[PDB]
């Protein structure tokens, strides 16, 4: 890994600001830049700042930016006056042009009302006996429901180990009320296994949903749980024939 | 100074050839072209690159040839695989610039070839509460299309393509559910939108 970029996500209330930091881990790629990706997925260069002390500002629809090359290995960005989310990437390259551009892990920023943030409820649904009889396969379904905003990562864990074979997760969440511009979301996933594997009561299946929510730094004043970043899971054991 | 990817979305069955168009405009002699691939929950990364006119460049079955005479750098692959579903960006770097210019991106959706379809709608019970259930429409061929629901309190997901090395397990599915007590799986997957031979057991 050539770059360390932080934070990886932030919810930003309208008009407020967030600080991003990128650390270069390999001095052979000293050309450090910031790129944004808008909600239409268009990538756009913002700044390339080469020397310590270099500072420049730029305004695009949705955000005001202030970028600083602090040291030979540290690049910073303040995103302010936010009115629309975006993803920001730190990049590095060995020369200013004509070489491979490497992207950091990115910072996803979402602009919303913090009082509307909700973690998912998560449920696992056991394979149908009719599917088992008809196909000798067993599909488990995981449903994550009622969450806002839409940034979750879903994973399956079998006997304590993350699995990928047999998994299909919706590429995009669905809006529970598509007519609202602040609808909560739902996401489904399937894990398909052999019937005999599901029919073993020694086997344990868990659907894990990582939710990216509020910061501990945001003051919460409501009479429900504070919807910080958290994992919500649901589980099932196999069921003999 | 410009990069054009004329197609925003390309849907293609696995095994068929990939062609993602890219053209560019620059006054520079020293112009470097790139394809970047962007998988879900990953950052963009280089797929291949070239500044050499008429030189085939290849990476993991993808290939592209710069043709300066037609200002093109089209991305090709002989046989699409399900793991190729991703966003693809064409990009341009010129020696007089610190910026790389990225095209708008082309989404590649590779869909499965289902040799032996076995369409079925199953009802699955919550492992915690025998009250809640979901409906699973599965094993249908990739021509079958799953449209959103009209009903407000009925939720229906898009088709999900489960890629599998085992042919038996490669399969399409969609899920539906509702909090209404009137809801039955046939309310979501009714007879007009599932194949006639759908295996539809009573719950």
């Amino acid at each position: 890994t050539l770059l360390e970029q932080n934070p990886r996500w932030r919810l930003v209330p309208r008009g407020q600001a967030v600080n991003l930091r990128c650390i270069l881990k390999n001095s052979q790629y000293p050309w450090m830049s910031w790129y944004q990706q808008d909600l239409q997925k268009q990538l756009q260069w913002l700044f390339t700042l080469r020397s310590p002390g270099d500072k420049e500002v730029k305004s695009l629809p949705g955000a005001d930016y202030l970028a600083t090359r602090v040291t030979d290995t540290e690049l910073r960005l303040q995103v302010a006056n936010m009115s629309q989310g975006r993803t920001l990437y730190c990049t590095c390259s060995a020369r200013h042009s004509a070489e491979t551009l490497y992207f950091g892990s990115g910072t996803r920023l979402t602009v919303l009302d913090l009082r509307n943030v909700f973690p998912p409820e998560v449920a696992v649904f056991e394979p149908s006996e009719a599917e088992i009889s008809h196909t000798q396969k067993a599909t488990l379904v995981c449903l994550a429901t009622g969450f806002y905003p839409d940034h979750v990562e879903l994973s399956w864990w079998v006997n304590g180990k993350e699995v990928h074979s047999g998994v299909c997760t919706d590429p995009q969440p669905l809006k529970e009320q598509p007519a609202l511009n602040d609808s909560r979301y739902a996401l489904s996933s399937r894990l398909r296994v052999s019937a005999t594997f599901w029919q073993n009561p020694r086997n344990h299946f868990r659907c894990q949903v990582q939710f990216y929510g509020l910061s501990e730094n945001d003051e919460w004043t409501q009479d429900r749980a504070k919807p910080v970043t958290q994992i919500v899971s649901a589980e099932a054991w196999g069921r003999a024939d | 100074d410009s990069v054009t990817q004329k197609e925003g979305l390309v849907t293609l069955t696995e095994g068929l050839p990939v062609m993602l168009n890219c053209t560019y405009q620059t006054i520079y002699s020293n112009a470097f072209l790139f394809w970047y691939v962007h998988y879900l929950n990953e950052s963009p990364r280089l797929l291949l690159k070239s500044s050499t006119d008429n030189k085939r460049t290849e990476h993991q079955g993808f290939h592209a040839t710069l043709h300066k005479s037609s200002s093109s750098f089209h991305l090709h692959k002989s046989s699409a695989q399900l793991s190729d579903s991703a966003l693809y960006y064409c990009a341009l770097s010129e020696g007089g610039n610190y910026k790389y210019v990225f095209g708008a991106g082309t989404r590649l959706k590779v869909i499965a070839h289902i040799q032996n379809p076995d369409p079925a709608v199953y009802q699955l019970r919550d492992s915690k509460s025998s009250d809640k259930s979901v409906c699973l429409f599965t094993d249908f061929d990739s021509q079958t299309n799953v449209s959103q629901s009209k009903d407000s309190d009925v939720y229906i997901t898009d088709k999900c393509v489960l890629d599998m090395r085992s042919m038996d397990f490669k399969s399409n599915s969609a899920v539906a559910w509702s909090n209404k007590s009137d809801f039955a799986c046939a309310n979501a997957f009714n007879n007009s939108i599932i194949p006639e031979d759908t295996f539809f057991p009573s719950p």
